[PDB]
RNA sequence: GCGAUGAUCACCCGGGUGGGUACAAAUGGCAGUCUGACAAGU
RNA sequence: GAGUCCCAUAACCUUUGUACCCCAGAGUGAGAAA
RNA sequence: UUGAGAGAUACAAUUUGGGAAGAAAUUCCCAGAGUGUGUUUCUUUUGCGUUUAACCUGAACAGUCUCAUCGUGGGCAUCUUGCGAUUC
């Protein structure tokens, strides 16, 4: 029980370390943006440049794309490569929690052996052992 | 390819060669080595394990010239009852014999015959780590008959599950055809490397050649590592020599 | 009132390029961009 | 320090640096609605606090990340946002339309509302109208014009509650933004289907669509259509 | 929000320290918590105020 | 027009950073809210 | 079944705001100014 | 080797719009399409044969007694050398 406890608390940490962390990131948009013309030649003619009022580079930041009327000191490969960094931490977080997801896990069902009950073993072709209790009402 | 344009290569070797047939002390050797001085220590400690240097233009040997020995694994049955009966691996061992059957019927001046009687001894990847004790000294110093680790069927190995045991004749002959064509080397703690190029009377003088640049380009290249690209900082000078000869330059930087 | 000049039009058409420039350093670079992509996919998983 | 930025729509910003965050200007300092992180930087110097804009907790922050060419939410204008559940996303619709724009959040459910009511007293400029959508004749007195309606209401519906909120409180030209759950109207089919019809049925309501965009990585099966109300 | 919480919390509601500096060591846990002051598990005693 | 009633003894560009001492606040961090079906009597 | 009893009504660290500091400490002990 | 449709990708030819540099032609950068071929994913049409298939469920492990857990001894280093998991 003590075992289980210990394995729990430190994934339930690391669930709201992951959570904090994931608000600071920030999640490139990837979806579809229809565009609506009420005639077929304004839809032969369309041009995204000539929409959005902004050069073609600038098109295709989705975050925040500005009109050519508003666009008129550290090293940047450090700054990107500690972006990444950060990208990284969490994700280990999220892995960190997935291998504590199946040790807590596991010994739940080694906890379930030790209760009272009458079980039988079961073993698939794959090799996967579990147990099945037979359908006996706890008094 | 600087080294095979220069006239220097071409002379030391025609000279080499002349000087065998003059010379009665030198009638034994048959090889040529070229005598490689890194700059810097290789750093790689001597593991006894032969690093094949693939050379694509020409072939030093063929599998049925060379008498072939094979440790394998105990039980040597299953080994033995496949690659005698099939076609391809049928003949291309001279005997074929198992690690303790090895340590228990050779010793002494029994290991001696068995040096000279084999010109290629190949094994099993498995147990290469137990031939020094079980081949002696003889075997392991100089370089002329170091055993190379052959693997007997592709299988692969993961962690927590058992190897199956195959063996893949046509497989197990594909790898010792690599071995004899092409040269191979062991790496060491200092400047000096030796490594085979060429046989005395076998291979013509731009043949022999040819080999020396396969030999330096693998060995040079970092995009061949952890088996090439082992020579880092260049080569302070090239030799030429056979087993007992004087080496001759054939490159100074 | 649209009177610009050509060179009205270049000195503006400079500034575009100008501001463009500056943000492609925070915009951040295409190699890392590309890995960047496959660790997020693996988290919003 | 952060390199707090415009953004293409007034009263929006991104904290570009090392973190890089939508965030918006704080209408009320010192305190964050619902726990977001707060930002503070000085411009010639005085300090002003931005509050961070959550794209998976608001879908209109998802819709910012998606690029919406146009938002009708601006400076000093008011907007009518249906189905305020709480002061998650209508705490930062306010800080956009600044002390001179209101906001008029509507909602039915009581728990929320008592959430939403607690809110509206750090915000002078959002008149809490906790009431059903369904039914805008009850709270026509308290909203006068409205030059934006947002709608985020998870109803099968959802279009009969704005065609009858824009045709009485939206300005002829006036703006609608709408939120689209697929899973809600039509689970059986796919999640284009289900958009192709809402925005038929927004035509037949005297609403242009002008832009449609999915919310992808943020939600799944989502997406928001702005049109403009013509009413001639 | 004490509302949303389980029976268990409420039990244990006043000893955070002890009870989470004992499941990281893996030790026995409290079991009173702030409900100690009540006046019925006052009456109580022995193991009985646990219970 | 002196004194034992006590002489003497960090940084950068007028401006900005660095370090130190006392108090106050933080819906800032450490930080994660125990187990779960038997027990008591004759 | 199970540590209230090492004040989670708390300690520590970080940020901000305010007010002061950038000299020695059992401080030194006859100079200062011209 | 049936028909049709939608999408992705590689290649070849060819084209749309924005920007800079050039007197123009022209040069470069960015964004993008449709055409032919090859590959691939999915949707369905038609011809032929076939009427069942999968899973669950009743008092369905256990005399050669079965299983769990904590310990002990030995084997596999020519390697299941063994994860709070199940090596024999």
């Amino acid at each position: 029980t003590q075992d289980s406890n210990y394995v729990r608390t430190l994934r339930q940490i690391e669930l709201k370390k992951l959570e904090k962390g994931a608000k600071q990131l920030m999640f490139k948009s990837s979806g579809n943006h229809t565009i609506f013309v009420d005639s077929r030649e304004k839809m032969n003619e369309f041009t995204p440049e000539k929409f959005f009022n902004t050069t073609s580079e600038m098109v295709n930041r989705s975050e925040n794309r500005l009109t050519k009327d508003q666009l008129a000191i550290m090293p940047k490969e450090s700054l990107d490569k500690k972006k990444l960094k950060k990208f990284k931490q969490v994700k280990q977080h999220l892995q960190r929690e997935t291998q504590l997801k199946q040790v807590q896990q596991r010994m739940d069902a080694q906890r379930e052996l030790l209760k009272k009950g009458s079980k039988k073993k079961i073993v698939d072709s794959s090799g996967k052992i579990s147990f099945k209790w037979k359908k006996q009402r706890k008094r | 390819n600087d080294i095979i344009k220069s006239g220097l290569a071409e002379k030391a070797l025609k000279a080499l060669i002349l000087q065998c047939e003059e010379n009665p002390s030198l009638k034994n050797d048959k090889d040529i080595h070229i005598i490689i001085n890194t700059g810097k220590k290789m750093g790689i400690n001597r593991d006894n394990i032969p690093r094949i240097i693939p050379l694509t233009k020409y072939k030093l040997f063929k599998p049925r010239d060379l008498n072939i020995l094979l440790i394998t694994k105990d039980p040597s049955a299953l080994y033995r009852e496949t690659l005698t009966k099939d076609e391809h691996t049928s003949e291309l061992f001279k005997e074929i014999i198992s690690v303790k059957n090895l340590r228990r019927r050779f010793k002494g001046s029994k290991l001696t015959q068995l040096y000279k009687d084999f010109d290629l001894v190949v094994a099993d990847y498995r147990v290469h780590h137990l031939l020094p004790e079980v081949l002696g000294s003889r075997f392991y110093h100089g370089s002329k008959k170091l055993p190379y680790m052959i693997r007997m069927s592709k299988e692969v190995k993961l962690k927590r599950q058992q190897m199956v045991e195959k063996c893949d004749p046509i497989y197990v002959r594909a790898q010792l055809r690599s071995i004899c064509k092409n040269t191979s080397y062991i790496p060491n703690n200092d400047n000096c490397l030796s490594v085979r190029v060429g046989y005395i009377q076998k291979h013509s003088i731009p043949e022999i050649l040819q080999n020396i640049q396969d030999t330096i380009n693998f060995l040079t290249d970092k995009s061949k590592r952890p088996q090439g690209g082992v020579i880092k900082g260049g080569i302070i000078s090239i030799f030429v020599k056979t087993s007992n000869s004087t080496s001759l330059p054939i490159y100074q930087f | 009132e649209g009177t610009l000049t050509d060179h009205e039009r270049k000195y503006l058409n400079k500034l575009i390029k100008r501001n463009s420039q500056n943000l492609r350093s925070w915009d951040l670079e295409e190699e890392v961009r590309d890995e960047l992509e496959d660790i997020q996919q693996s988290i919003l998983k | 320090k952060v390199v707090i930025e415009p953004h293409r729509h007034a009263g929006v910003y991104i904290a570009r640096g090392k973190e890089d965050l939508l965030v918006t200007k704080n209408m009320a300092p010192g305190e964050s609605v619902y726990g977001e992180k707060r930002i503070s930087v000085e411009e010639p110097p005085t300090k002003v606090e931005y509050r961070v804009w959550n794209p998976f907790r608001s879908k209109l922050a998802a819709g910012i990340m998606g690029g919406l060419d146009e938002l009708f939410i601006a400076p000093g204008k008011k907007v009518l946002y249906l189905g305020a559940a709480s002061g998650t996303s209508v705490s930062h619709v306010s800080d956009v339309v600044g002390p001179e724009g209101v906001v008029y959040a509507v909602e039915f459910s009581h728990r929320p509302g008592r959430e939403l009511i607690s809110m509206a007293k750090k915000r002078p400029n959002i008149i809490p109208i906790i009431e059903d959508a369904r039914h805008p004749q009850k709270y026509r007195m308290l909203i006068g014009m409205v030059d934006c309606v947002f709608a985020d209401v998870a109803q099968p519906d959802q279009a009969r509650i704005i065609a009858l909120n824009s045709h009485m409180f939206l300005k002829d030209q006036g703006g609608v933004v709408i939120s689209i759950k697929a899973n809600c109207i039509d689970s059986t089919v796919d999640a284009e289907t289900v958009f192709a019809r809402e925005v038929q049925k927004l035509r037949e309501e005297r609403i242009k669509p002008l832009e449609q965009l999915t919310l992808e990585p943020y939600e799944r099966d989502h997406c928001i259509v702005v049109g403009r109300y013509m009413r001639s | 929000s004490l509302a949303k919480s389980p029976a268990s919390t409420i039990q244990i509601l006043g000893a955070e320290k002890a009870l989470f500096r004992a499941l990281k060591t893996k030790h026995d846990t409290p079991k009173y918590g702030l409900l100690y002051h009540a006046s019925l598990v006052g009456q109580a005693t022995g193991k009985n105020k646990g219970k």
